[PDB]
RNA sequence: GCGAGAGACCGAUAGCGAACAAGUACAGUGAUGGAAAGAUGAAAAGAACUUUGAAAAGAGAGUGAAAAAGUACGUGAAAUUGUUGAAAGGGAAGGGCUUGAGAUCAGACUUGGUAUUUUGCAUGCGGUUUACCGGGCCAG
RNA sequence: GCCUAGACCGAGGACUGCGGUUUUUACCUAGGAUGUUGGCAUAAUGAUCUUAAGUCGCCCGUCUUGAAACACGGACCAAGGAGUCUAACGUCUAUGCGAGUGUUUGGGUGUAAAACCCGUACGCGUAAUGAAAGUGAACGAAGGUGGGGGCCCAUUAGGGUGCA
RNA sequence: UUGCUUAAUUGAACGUGGACAAUUGAAUGAAGAGCUUUUAGUGGGCCAUUUUUGGUAAGCAGAACUGGCGAUGCGGGAUGA
RNA sequence: AGCGUGCUACUUAUACUUCACCGUGAUUGCUGUUUUGACGCUUUCACGAGUAGGCAGGCGUGGAGGUCAGUGACGAAGCCUU
């Protein structure tokens, strides 16, 4: 017998592979297992474990973000990547010529990267022009942005979003939300 | 063709493995020597130090005095009791010495962290004083090392030098010196250790084991007699 | 069983074993097993008989007569691990022994003319070094078997 | 793929320890010790006979 | 799909995953929001503050028709611009011609002033504006033409 | 209600209560309650005749592709039962593990290689037995 | 240091490593059993069934702190027999598109309850807050500080840039 | 640096710049540390050593810490949570 | 063959040591030899009790789309059987 000092039999905890089917996304999985294990880059070992990851833990990355991205003193010229749907911004007044790498582009995104002089590739095609990832920049979108974020770790004086249907003075204002009736949490 | 093809491979990567084992062999040469000329000293000052205490315990007793050995420096623990029905605190003990399991032995430097973390353990355990041959024929026997969270059985000197090379270990007689005059490097030497995995007695144990050394039993400190104890069960 | 057909990755080829280091060494004897000793055989057709060792082939095996005359007992091989090595000993050194091998028992009822004249040559003088020891023929003409209370951790042979 | 005990094959003992075969030539596990034939108890170690 | 719900693993264990003592009963609680200032308060009082009471001035026949006007902030201004001919307003605008943005066709009743505008005169036409929001589109040389 | 076309539905304890002389037989004073129950065979060709028996029936026989399909009707499980055979059995029986005994089953003389003997066939094919090479299994 | 008796085991399957003996790029006991002999192939060998013998073995299911219980159901067998569907939802995951998204109410069309096509509205989202009248999101490179994977310059170390 | 504080050029807090380099400041261990969401069952307990309350006591009732049974087979205590 | 005590040997658990095999978790490496399986192959190490309960991977049934140009009156399905 044994005194465990750890729990036996457990699984890492991470996805190492994708849940999804998609055989296309495989042959991407197929392409950076191959040069995780082989290049001693960590920009590899990033992308491999990042495919695998849910529609949740890949948040779309606005065209927007990637524009402060570029601005960044000495990053103008590096090679955007994203390992999820690049989306546009009908906000942005101006987007300047970059080289940008993702799984996805929206109708706008591809316009506007292609309108101002820049490119959109794939992340095969980026393992060509950058097998170690040389001088790329990669950019992940907000995770606490999700509407399902503003519930969680909801308490007494805890500022999160109650679990409504209807939104309203009838609807969760009175009794626990206010000193004039009783208190306030 | 592939026959050809095959053999003419196999032949071609044979010559440039003989010629790559020859120049292995010759700078290993070298390092073997070193640890020839490490093990002859290591020798050399067992014996020294042996006749020197010797010698002193013979004048102390001609000049009208009294030689008081040396306090032992290190311990030898083996875990003698099972894995059910252990209070935390011991448990916890038991734990953070590697000794999860009955029969489990480890090397422990004395001090005074130590010595009352053991005696905390102490109902649980037996333990003592090793000598130089108890230390290596359990270096030999059941020596293990702890590579990559994996217990590597101690086969060949370039897993001990490729994992203790920095501490200047480099052949399993430095191991086996590092532990017996506890040096400067013994934490790194004995936590690569993997816990010795012994066997039961030959001969068995006392009648009642679960009771101190002193009033018949096994738990406790057996100091000397703990080579006895180990030569029953390694 | 199952409708599970074999992939094409399922190989057939035989792989050649691995390069043995099991390189054979010479079998030790017994020391109470020298030429000339008197031995009792264990098991097969000849148990119980009380034979005569001439040489040590190099199949493992014992070269043995009766002598024929005195035994029935013919020249012919046996197992060291089926024979008790007694401590009386004839002098055989006036025993030509020197075409006896392996070979010559070799598997091709009846009997070789060469294998009759070696029987009467070896018996010739395997009769004259016994008839020098009183009884020597009378003991090797009987049969051994154990009798009640001999216990064979307590005798010598 | 199997342990071998050095203390049972000598060839493992070689190979982990090059200098036992010093000790084998040497007889280092026999070796002599030279002293002259003294007795140092004569004296006040006597108290352990009586007191 | 049937084949995939826990149902079938439970079948031939006892009590189907509800357990032997607490076991599966009809309405243990009550039914429904039963128990809400008594038992259930624990609940409410934690993951639905301010649920009993009332707040505010009741409206009887509350048309919500009347309070119809979707915002439209700076920054999503020039979106209503027609995508065909952006670019060149944003180059041939002046004070003597800039392009008319009319927000109440597009589906808007109130300007609101989050994001900066390209300094670009335009011509805005709402039925409201924030106050904050008209600063910033006169300071690129525009003006909010006030419609109904 | 009338007239139609359909189904990832059920398949005679299911599907309407009812696939049938089903709201039938039957109960209750009454209001009401309310079943069970489909299948020989392509075709009755539904077994003439003889014989024993008081008869039902049986035995021959006949029809049939089948009577291992006879309206006790296709197929015909289990509980339960008869006979035959085998075994076991001192106040239950039954079970696991192990071996014995009996019965049953399995497997390398392989698609074995070399020529011979020797024979059926379309110079050649398969078989067979004798030689040698070697192989399988159990052991020393 | 030396001699000696027995038991169990033989995983692996061309080579690759570390050593030893070196008479030699020779051999070895040194990264896991080979060699040889006999017998058997109408069979020695192995398995199951039945049964005997040895040893152990209380009736399951259930509620229970506790069941073999002098607690309850169960004589036997067959067939049937119990977490479903729906409205509205939470988490997670996959997919399509993406500041939009959702063809199916409806219209077109059809080989006719399918498939294929169409669009206005509308729902949700894109703004919140206040009981309400109402008001309504850039000091700054959409902020500062300490970390932060990755990336850039380096040359142990060090510096720059630093998404989530 | 401040709108705070001091009689103040005093302090308070947050800072710029500089010095102290792997014995960077005890031991031992570390199948690594940290983080999030969501949901089942449960909410009758009991026992042993030790501490301990009521009671004459109880196979009684009630607490403290730990370990167990419950939920657990195996060897021993013949038998037995 | 009782009681107190000492000594020598001996007995045997699913425990301990070594080994075989199963599974789980991790791990070494695997594309100019990746080579018709990379959801794959391979090296190494550790671990394995379980009611209530969770999850995973599988076995079986009625019916449906597709496929096997599948079996079948020269015998399907069903039923009995060391
Ligand atoms: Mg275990
Ligand atoms: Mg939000
Ligand atoms: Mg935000
Ligand atoms: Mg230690
Ligand atoms: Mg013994
Ligand atoms: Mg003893
Ligand atoms: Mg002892
Ligand atoms: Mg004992
Ligand atoms: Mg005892
Ligand atoms: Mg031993
Ligand atoms: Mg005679
Ligand atoms: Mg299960
Ligand atoms: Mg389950
Ligand atoms: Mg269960
Ligand atoms: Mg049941
Ligand atoms: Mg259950
Ligand atoms: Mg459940
Ligand atoms: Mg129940
Ligand atoms: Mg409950
Ligand atoms: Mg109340
Ligand atoms: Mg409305
Ligand atoms: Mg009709
Ligand atoms: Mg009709
Ligand atoms: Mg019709
Ligand atoms: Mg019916
Ligand atoms: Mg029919
Ligand atoms: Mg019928
Ligand atoms: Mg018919
Ligand atoms: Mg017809
Ligand atoms: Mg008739
Ligand atoms: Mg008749
Ligand atoms: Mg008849
Ligand atoms: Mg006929
Ligand atoms: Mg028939
Ligand atoms: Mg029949
Ligand atoms: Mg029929
Ligand atoms: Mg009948
Ligand atoms: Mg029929
Ligand atoms: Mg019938
Ligand atoms: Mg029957
Ligand atoms: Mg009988
Ligand atoms: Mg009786
Ligand atoms: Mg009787
Ligand atoms: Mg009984
Ligand atoms: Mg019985
Ligand atoms: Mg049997
Ligand atoms: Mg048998
Ligand atoms: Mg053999
Ligand atoms: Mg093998
Ligand atoms: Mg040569
Ligand atoms: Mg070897
Ligand atoms: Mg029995
Ligand atoms: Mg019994
Ligand atoms: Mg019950
Ligand atoms: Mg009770
Ligand atoms: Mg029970
Ligand atoms: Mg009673
Ligand atoms: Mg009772
Ligand atoms: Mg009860
Ligand atoms: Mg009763
Ligand atoms: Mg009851
Ligand atoms: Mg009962
Ligand atoms: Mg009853
Ligand atoms: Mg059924
Ligand atoms: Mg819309
Ligand atoms: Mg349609
Ligand atoms: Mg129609
Ligand atoms: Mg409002
Ligand atoms: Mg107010
Ligand atoms: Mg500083
Ligand atoms: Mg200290
Ligand atoms: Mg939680
Ligand atoms: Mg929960
Ligand atoms: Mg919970
Ligand atoms: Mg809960
Ligand atoms: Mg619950
Ligand atoms: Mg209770
Ligand atoms: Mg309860
Ligand atoms: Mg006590
Ligand atoms: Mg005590
Ligand atoms: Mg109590
Ligand atoms: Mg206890
Ligand atoms: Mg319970
Ligand atoms: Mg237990
Ligand atoms: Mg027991
Ligand atoms: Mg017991
Ligand atoms: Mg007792
Ligand atoms: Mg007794
Ligand atoms: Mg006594
Ligand atoms: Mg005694
Ligand atoms: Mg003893
Ligand atoms: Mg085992
Ligand atoms: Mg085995
Ligand atoms: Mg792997
Ligand atoms: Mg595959
Ligand atoms: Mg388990
Ligand atoms: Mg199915
Ligand atoms: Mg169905
Ligand atoms: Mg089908
Ligand atoms: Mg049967």
């Amino acid at each position: 017998g044994r005194d465990h000092t750890s729990k036996q039999h457990v699984r890492s905890g991470h996805r190492t592979a994708p849940k999804s089917d998609n055989v296309y996304l495989q042959l991407l999985v197929k392409l950076y297992s191959f040069l995780a294990r082989r290049t001693d880059a960590p920009f590899n070992k990033v992308i491999l474990k990042s495919l695998f990851l849910s529609k949740i833990n890949r948040p779309p990355v606005s065209v927007s973000r990637i524009s402060r991205a570029l601005k960044q003193k000495g990053a103008a010229e590096k090679t955007i990547v994203v390992v999820g749907t690049v989306t546009d911004d009908n906000r942005l007044l101006e987007f300047p010529k970059a080289t940008i790498a993702a799984l996805r582009f929206t109708a706008g995104a591809k316009d506007r990267i292609l309108k101002n002089g820049g490119e959109a590739i794939t992340l095969d095609q980026l393992a060509l022009r950058a097998p170690k990832g040389q001088n790329t920049l990669i950019v992940r979108g907000p995770r606490n942005s999700r509407e399902a974020v503003r519930h969680f770790g909801f308490g007494p004086h805890k500022g999160k979003a109650p679990r409504i249907l209807s939104k309203g003075r009838k609807f969760e204002r009175a009794r626990g939300r206010r000193r004039s009736r009783g208190f306030k949490v | 063709e592939t026959l050809q093809k095959k053999e003419k491979a196999q032949q071609k990567t044979a010559e440039e493995r003989a010629a790559a084992k020859k120049v292995r062999k010759a700078a290993n040469k070298e390092k073997r020597k070193v640890i020839f000329d490490r093990a002859a000293a290591y020798q050399k000052e067992y014996t020294e130090a042996e006749r020197s205490v010797i010698k002193a315990k013979r004048d102390a007793k001609a000049s009208n005095s009294y030689y008081v050995d040396a306090q032992p420096k290190l311990v030898f623990v083996v875990r003698i009791k099972g894995i059910n029905k252990i209070p935390p605190k011991p448990r916890k003990v038991l734990q953070l010495l590697r000794l999860t399991q009955i029969n489990a032995g480890v090397f422990v430097r004395l001090t005074k962290a130590t010595s009352e973390l053991i005696k905390l353990a102490e109902p649980y355990v037996a333990y003592g004083y090793p000598s130089l041959s108890t230390i290596r024929q359990l270096v030999y026997k059941r020596g293990f090392g702890k590579v990559n969270k994996q217990r590597i059985a101690l086969s060949d000197n370039a897993i001990i030098e490729a994992n203790l090379g920095k501490f200047n270990i480099l052949s399993i007689e430095d191991l086996i010196h590092e532990i017996y005059t506890v040096g400067p490097n013994f934490k790194q030497v004995s936590n690569f250790l993997w816990p010795f995995k012994l066997s039961n007695p030959n001969g068995g144990f006392r009648a009642r084991k679960f009771q101190h050394f002193i009033q018949g039993g096994d738990t406790g400190n057996r100091e000397q007699f703990i080579n006895a104890l180990v030569k029953q069960m390694n | 069983m199952s409708q599970v057909a074999p992939k094409w990755y399922q190989s057939e080829d035989v792989p050649a074993p691995k390069q043995t280091r099991k390189t054979a060494r010479p079998q030790k004897l017994r020391a109470s097993l020298v030429p000339g000793t008197v031995l009792i055989l264990l098991a097969g057709r000849f148990r119980g008989k009380r034979v005569v060792y001439l040489k040590n082939l190099e199949d493992n095996t014992l070269l043995v007569s009766g002598p024929f005359k005195v035994n029935g007992v013919p020249l012919r091989r046996v197992n060291a691990r089926y024979v008790i090595a007694t401590s009386t000993k004839v002098n055989v050194s006036g025993v030509d022994v020197s075409k006896f091998n392996v070979e010559y028992f070799a598997r091709e009822k009846e009997i070789k003319a060469e294998r009759v004249a070696d029987q009467k040559s070896v018996d010739a003088a395997l009769l004259s070094e016994i008839k020098k020891t009183p009884l020597l023929k009378q003991y090797l003409a009987a049969s051994f078997s154990l009798k009640n209370g001999d216990r064979p951790h307590l005798l010598k042979f | 793929v199997l342990k071998k005990n050095p203390l049972k094959n000598k060839q493992v003992l070689l190979r982990l320890n090059p200098y036992a075969k010093a000790y084998a030539a040497e007889k280092v596990g026999s070796a002599k010790v030279e002293q002259a034939k003294v007795k140092p108890s004569k004296g006040q170690f006597a108290e352990v006979l009586k007191n | 799909p049937t084949r995939l719900t826990k149902t079938r693993k439970h079948r031939g264990n006892v009590s189907a995953g509800k357990g032997r003592i607490g076991k599966h009963r009809k309405h243990p609680g009550g039914r429904g929001k039963a128990g809400g200032q008594h038992h259930h308060r624990t609940n409410l009082d934690k993951y639905h503050p301010g649920y009993f009471g009332k707040v505010g001035m009741r409206y009887f026949h509350k048309q919500q028709n009347h309070f119809w006007r979707p915002e439209i902030n700076l920054d999503k201004l020039w979106t209503l611009v027609d995508s065909e001919k952006k670019d060149e307003y944003l180059s041939k605008s002046s004070a003597s011609a800039a392009p008319v943005i009319d927000t109440l066709a597009h589906g808007y009743g109130k300007v609101l002033g989050k994001g900066r505008l390209p300094e670009v005169p335009v011509i805005v036409k709402a039925r409201f504006v924030s106050k904050l929001a008209e600063e910033k589109i006169r300071a690129v040389g525009g003006v909010v033409e006030l419609v109904a």
